[PDB]
């Protein structure tokens, strides 16, 4: 009557199973990274140059006010 | 069918890390002749270049 029925793989087998190592290379050259670092360093240097010169002028103004008040 | 990604995450955390390499590279070096004479087997043999697998 009934036929054999036990745990068997489905007809045609199973799908493929990935096993190879997969560590992708995200992507940015060493030259590009160094260039980005140098560029941000230069931008910061320029901004700090401008701000420090302005601070020097402000300090001179404060010193002039004090000198006017001294006598 | 999903275990390879877990192995990949393991390798991402450990394989190319410089601290892991400095912890494990050139540590416990054993020669093939010493491995054979001392009775080693498995990975302890195959890490020295011996081609043996039961």
């Amino acid at each position: 009557a009934s036929k054999v029925k036990q745990d068997m793989p489905p007809p045609g087998g199973y799908g493929p199973i990935d096993y190879k190592r997969n560590l992708p290379r995200r992507g940015l050259s060493g030259y590009s990274m160094f260039a980005v670092g140098i560029g941000t360093l230069l931008f910061g240097y320029w901004s700090m140059m401008k701000w420090n010169r302005e601070r020097r002028r402000l300090q001179i103004e404060d010193f002039e006010a004090r000198i006017a008040l001294m006598p | 069918k999903n275990f390879s990604f877990r192995i990949d995450e393991l390798e991402e955390m450990l394989t190319n890390n410089r601290i892991w390499r400095n912890r494990t590279v050139d540590i416990g070096v054993v020669t093939a002749e010493d491995a054979l004479n001392y009775g080693f087997s498995g990975v302890m043999l195959r890490g020295s270049g011996i081609q043996w697998d039961l």
